RNA sequence: UAUGCCAGCUGGUGGAUUGCUCGGCUCAGGCGCUGAUGAAGGACGUGCCAAGCUGCGAUAAGCCAUGGGGAGCCGCACGGAGGCGAAGAACCAUGGAUUUCCGAAUGAGAAUCUCUAACAAUUGCUUCGCGCAAUGAGGAACCCCGAGAACUGAAACAUCUCAGUAUCGGGAGGAACAGAAAACGCAAUGUGAUGUCGUUAGUAACCGCGAGUGAACGCGAUACAGCCCAAACCGAAGCCCUCACGGGCAAUGUGGUGUCAGGGCUACCUCUCAUCAGCCGACCGUCUCGACGAAGUCUCUUGGAACAGAGCGUGAUACAGGGUGACAACCCCGUACUCGAGACCAGUACGACGUGCGGUAGUGCCAGAGUAGCGGGGGUUGGAUAUCCCUCGCGAAUAACGCAGGCAUCGACUGCGAAGGCUAAACACAACCUGAGACCGAUAGUGAACAAGUAGUGUGAACGAACGCUGCAAAGUACCCUCAGAAGGGAGGCGAAAUAGAGCAUGAAAUCAGUUGGCGAUCGAGCGACAGGGCAUACAAGGUCCCUCGACGAAUGAC
RNA sequence: GCAUGGCAAGUCUAACCGGAGUAUCCGGGGAGGCACAGGGAAACCGACAUGGCCGCAGGGCUUGCCCGAGGGCCGCCGUC
């Protein structure tokens, strides 16, 4: 059994005195009505703030942690094995609608990998060779200067 | 397990492997949930008239004429719900969504635990199908297929200890209420489901309570009528295996 | 179609030459052995028997056949009105079977002999 | 309320088990279990390999998923594991069901439960 | 015990309830224009008797032909009389005939009539003559172009909102509109006409930066289709009417060429299957209609009736639905299968006829002006500097030029050629046809299951109800008595039932008549709850209860 | 928000397409959405698959002592 399904005999459906479920006063307006007066609590305050740059100016980098590759090496057999050599634009989803890709440093790298991405973070870097491994900026990496 | 075959004179030529999905764990819960949506999803939006009630240009007099304030028009109440003639408060709406949503994988996995409720006698037997057999499901010779009159049908599923279900399918209700004004004065039990792989079964199809399926499409209602797991299925040769990739 | 208010619509409001069909009756066993049809639209002529009203059992000869109300008079099956005079009860030819085929009509005669058609 | 079948069984065994053997685990787990699922464990390999140790059954009042790497060779008893899960587990160790821990371990000794 | 209170009984009143459904409501598919060759609508006629509805039109519920159909018929409508039909009627399909008056209403006028040959009025062509033609008005909504509120929201209110909504003017079609880039700008080595659907997204943008308003490119789909002029170069090589003769148009340019894969011209190579025009002309599919179509009407019992129960039997590519005196696959219509016709798809697709694609070199020959663009003032938009449009004013270039890429200018780069035009399909609606339903079931559902837009209200615009059910069969009550009496009453007849006898299935409550129980003319008012007494009570569906004594015997507790 | 259920580092298809028992249903369709990294107006940069200590449930043991998921208090890391 609902609560709705109970109402029958209470008269006030819940609502109290009979004398309060009427219009939007019952509501102090319709919508966001008195945001700035009697109910201006909890509402983000009024203003402007910032700009906003055209969006077709603007650059969407897809990004991955090493953490993701290096738990997936194995699996990833599908990619060279060398003495692993991984081509990151191949593990990356969203890449394609992408204007590069980038490796961030978030987690541990418990293997020697040979990266190949358009970018990467210091602490990218620092871990990935820090395991005896290495990193290569593909050409359009080559657009830090 | 395996499952044996049967050729159209009801003796045994054979047995093949009962394929894995008739393991599946039963789950009525799923199975009644995929029925369910089946069964809202062919219902027709309907609703009254918007505008009924609503003709008419009635208007209150207000205070002054010992009157309630209620719309009247040539000294009738209209348009208001509490009067007689007026609108209809909260009525059934056209706009209204009737049809229900289900994840394909939760469904699928219905279908297939419908199917493993198929080959378990007691199941079988608890829904309310009558037979004699010990086996089930009941799997034929593809040359099922060819047949083409009932009476030979017929013939098969006595030869098969099967047939009484039939019996108790030829029985119908005629249901209590006013479905009867809207076509819907019968109703009756679920007998026995053929599965084929070609074409449903033009021969079987006309015995009572019989339904007919193709193992490609046979679906949650076919397997468990009214969302009741367990119904008296008889499968064909390939019927059988195709009906393992669902 | 399915819907039992259609159904009866189409039945009560069918043009007359559709409403033969509503006078048809079922024909006894050697009727339908000499024409190959399990039964026929009855005529003023037909001599029929009547298996269910409270005259069931009795035969005659059919002496009317109203299209309009879809129902037959059959000699001798009547009722007796309150002064005396003897009028017919009305029956549904789905209750009646006929035994004896008045074939005066060449064009009768020929439609059930067909095998294409029937009568 | 519970409306799977299955679940509600399991949660009978559990709490048998637990009644007639030495183990308060069974009990502690049909007791998690009888509350909403939203509340029930839902962990990935990358904790039970942080958390669990060799001949000690890990048992999670819920689902195993297939996030990080196991590599410890352990025995997982779950109420249910994704696809992935299961397969990365048997690799290294064994995946097994709530159902057959209870049937082995009635006493439910020697175990560690995981959220 | 009068007047009277409470409850019930018999009979009314009333029409709830239950059951029933010829009507609604909603959804889906199909289909889709009519009219001066006088539509749609209205008026008045039209029947043996004819008021209403339906039909029809002085040939008047109908006339003719072809096909279907069939022994009956003469609409709703169950009468009387009479007639028609084997000379094949009724009925149905297709085609044709007739088709009064008003009505766009068109010779002039007029509340449906009148007065003295008429396309009235505006147009095009023109034989300059109404000779040949067009327009006008209708249609449920859908569609296109114009005019354009307020209540309301913002808790007031003015910008904003409601909303380009309601409503108004004009106009087309079966669909409309749009549409082959002076595009896009995931900026690219990229996309490639246009609708529409999903998404992009409540994103960008707007905004007393409040409340609120709100795209696009792209992507995934649906369906796919591209072409024609102006000019250059030609210059009468041409078009329209007429059978013809003949006439009219046309140097202010008919016709050829050509159309951003730019074109033309001069000089060449090669070659056409591009395009444009015309001819032929479907399959299939979908919708509707139609033909054919299996097997019990066997026994007993109950009943007014078997379609019930019990017994025996049968068909099924048919166990959808309906009808028939009660629960019917097998009694009748249908239903499955198979077959036929029309409509739409579609004058489309294919096929065929003709035409002829394209490439090289040269050539500043051609390529749409109040335009592009700028300014003043307005409206509008998400359009912000960067939307679209109106208005006033100003105002260019000529492809070696010009426009666009979300502020202006200049250069570069990429895209693209405005100021001419046409264009199938995929999408909107629901009048019309058909189908369907966890919709309503006669105070519901349409206002309308019935006389329904009826009766009726208002000067008018406009407003607007209520009314469903005898029975299996009318067997719809003969004869007799009574009475002023075709009334009514009594008796009687029919039927299972008249307490089924006409708003005639059932027949609640309020309530009325008569009557039964209890109370009652010395007595007090929330009408009762709980206890306990009187009186009343056919059966059934409840069977307990009382007194002596004894056993058990909590709190409490004696003489 | 919550209860239940599927799947899970993923999840769900939308329009729409094919099939069919033809509005149901079976298959297909991942366009796109939300989740998988944040911080900053922007430019731009880009993180704990665990380092310490308490300790509930549970487990272990020789029955006070160990291990102690979740939780609690800190460190430390990304960015302004
Ligand atoms: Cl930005
Ligand atoms: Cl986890
Ligand atoms: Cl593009
Ligand atoms: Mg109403
Ligand atoms: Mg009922
Ligand atoms: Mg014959
Ligand atoms: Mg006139
Ligand atoms: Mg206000
Ligand atoms: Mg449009
Ligand atoms: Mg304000
Ligand atoms: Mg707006
Ligand atoms: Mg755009
Ligand atoms: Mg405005
Ligand atoms: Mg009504
Ligand atoms: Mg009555
Ligand atoms: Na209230
Ligand atoms: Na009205
Ligand atoms: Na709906
Ligand atoms: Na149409
Ligand atoms: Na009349
Ligand atoms: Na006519
Ligand atoms: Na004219
Ligand atoms: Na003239
Ligand atoms: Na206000
Ligand atoms: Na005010
Ligand atoms: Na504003
Ligand atoms: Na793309
Ligand atoms: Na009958
Ligand atoms: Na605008
Ligand atoms: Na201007
Ligand atoms: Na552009
Ligand atoms: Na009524
Ligand atoms: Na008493
Ligand atoms: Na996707
Ligand atoms: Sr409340
Ligand atoms: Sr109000
Ligand atoms: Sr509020
Ligand atoms: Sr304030
Ligand atoms: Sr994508
Ligand atoms: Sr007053
Ligand atoms: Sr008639
Ligand atoms: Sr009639
Ligand atoms: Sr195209
Ligand atoms: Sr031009
Ligand atoms: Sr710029
Ligand atoms: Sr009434
Ligand atoms: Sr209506
Ligand atoms: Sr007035
Ligand atoms: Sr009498
Ligand atoms: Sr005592
Ligand atoms: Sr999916
Ligand atoms: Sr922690």
């Amino acid at each position: 059994t609902s609560k709705k399904k109970r109402q029958r005999g209470s008269r006030t459906h819940g609502g109290g005195s009979h004398k309060n479920r009427r219009g939007a006063g019952h509501r102090g307006g319709r919508g966001d009505a008195g945001r700035d007066k009697h109910e201006f609590h909890n509402h983000e305050p009024l203003g402007k703030s910032g700009f906003k740059r055209p969006q077709k100016v603007q650059e969407e980098a897809a990004t991955i942690d090493v953490r993701e590759i290096d738990e997936n090496v194995t699996l990833l057999a599908a990619d060279d094995v060398a003495e692993f050599r991984v081509d990151v634009r191949d593990v990356v989803e969203e890449a394609d609608d992408a204007d590069y890709v980038k490796v961030l440093g978030a987690g541990q790298v418990r293997h020697e990998l040979t990266l190949i991405a358009d970018d990467f973070s210091e602490g990218a870097r620092e871990k990935v060779e820090g395991a005896g491994g290495s990193v290569e900026l593909t050409d359009l990496g080559e657009e830090r200067q | 397990m395996q499952a044996t075959i049967y050729d159209l004179d009801g003796n045994t030529d054979g047995e093949v492997d009962l394929p894995d999905v008739f393991e599946t764990p039963v789950r009525s819960d799923l199975i009644g949930k995929a029925v369910r949506a089946a069964q809202a999803n062919r219902k027709q939006d309907y609703g009254s008239d918007e505008y009924a009630g609503l003709r008419t240009p009635a208007e209150s007099f207000g205070s002054g004429r010992g009157q309630a304030h209620v719309p009247k028009l040539d000294g009738r109440a209209r348009r208001v719900p509490q009067a007689v003639k007026g609108r209809s408060a909260h009525p059934p709406k056209t706009e209204k969504d009737r049809s229900l949503d289900l994840n394909d994988k939760e469904r699928q996995l219905a279908v297939r635990s419908a199917l493993a409720a198929t080959a378990d006698a007691d199941l079988v037997a608890d829904r309310g199908h009558e037979f004699d057999r010990d086996e089930v499901p009941v799997v034929v010779s593809d040359d099922f297929e060819d047949l083409v009159k009932t009476q030979e049908v017929v013939s098969l599923l006595e030869a098969l200890d099967v047939h009484a279900d039939i019996d108790r399918a030829d029985e119908t209700k005629i249901k209590a209420g006013q479905g009867s004004a809207r076509g819907r004065k019968y109703r009756r039990p679920a007998s026995i489901l053929f599965v084929t792989s070609d074409e449903p079964s033009t021969a079987a199809r006309n015995l009572a309570g019989a339904d007919v399926a193709t193992a490609s499409e046979v679906n949650t209602e076919d397997l468990a009528p009214g969302g009741a797991p367990g119904r008296l299925t008889v499968f064909t040769e390939s019927a059988l295996a195709e009906v393992a990739e669902r | 179609s399915k819907q039992p208010d259609k159904q009866r619509k189409s039945q009560r409001r069918a043009p007359l030459h559709e409403r033969h069909k509503q006078v048809r009756a079922t024909l006894s066993a050697d009727l339908r052995e000499e024409y190959g049809q399990r039964n026929v639209r009855v005529n003023a002529g037909d001599t029929v028997e009547v298996l269910r009203g409270d005259f069931a059992g009795e035969e005659g000869e059919v002496i009317n056949v109203d299209l309009d109300k879809a129902v037959i008079h059959v000699e001798d099956v009547t009722l007796e009105k309150t002064d005396g005079e003897e009028v017919p009860r009305p029956l549904d030819t789905s209750n009646v079977r006929v035994t004896d085929l008045d074939l005066e009509d060449e064009k009768r005669e020929a439609r059930l002999e067909s095998e294409d058609d029937s009568a | 309320s519970k409306t799977n079948p299955r679940l509600s069984s399991l949660i009978a065994d559990l709490k048998s088990a637990a009644r007639s053997s030495g183990g308060a685990v069974w009990g502690d787990v049909a007791e998690r279990l009888e509350k909403p699922r939203r509340t029930h464990a839902e962990v990935n390999l990358g904790r039970i390999e942080r958390y669990a140790q060799e001949d000690e059954t890990v048992v999670v009042p819920g689902k195993v998923l297939g996030s990080g790497v196991l590599q410890k060779d352990v025995t997982v008893a779950a109420v249910d594991f994704s696809g992935t899960a299961e397969t990365k587990i048997d690799q290294v160790g064994e995946a097994v069901s709530l159902e057959q821990a209870i049937e082995n371990n009635p006493e439910g000794s020697h175990v560690r439960v995981i959220r």
